[PDB]
């Protein structure tokens, strides 16, 4: 649930 | 003096350990938006004080203890916070309020 990566 | 995060969405309070601590996405403050990068910010506690500076594109949020809306916080720099100052993640959502210990 905490992984992946971020959007901007 | 120690300092702890009290969720405003009612989720059970955080501590904070002496020196930096990375808060964002992650199990920490149980934040799973993607809008929220797992470095989104540093809190740093050192010598009685609580200082965060925003380390991410998408902004942190400021809101002092006397006033009333959450202020966008310049990137990179560093503000303290006082007990009973407010951060937040994004402009709406997870918010975080400042306790101190001893309170």
């Amino acid at each position: 649930p905490y992984a992946g990566e971020t959007d901007e | 003096g120690g300092f702890e995060l009290q969720p405003r969405d009612g989720g059970p309070r955080v501590a904070l350990a002496p020196g930096e601590t990375v808060i964002g996405r992650g199990p920490l403050l149980g934040i799973t938006d993607k809008r929220v990068s797992r470095r989104h910010a540093i809190l740093e506690v050192a010598g009685g004080q609580l200082r965060i500076k925003p380390i991410h594109t998408n902004p942190c949020f400021y809101q002092s203890s006397e006033k009333s809306q959450l202020l966008p916080l310049k990137p990179n720099l560093w503000c303290y916070l006082n007990p009973g100052d407010s951060f937040s993640l994004l402009v709406d959502k997870y918010i975080f309020r400042i306790l101190s210990i001893p309170s």
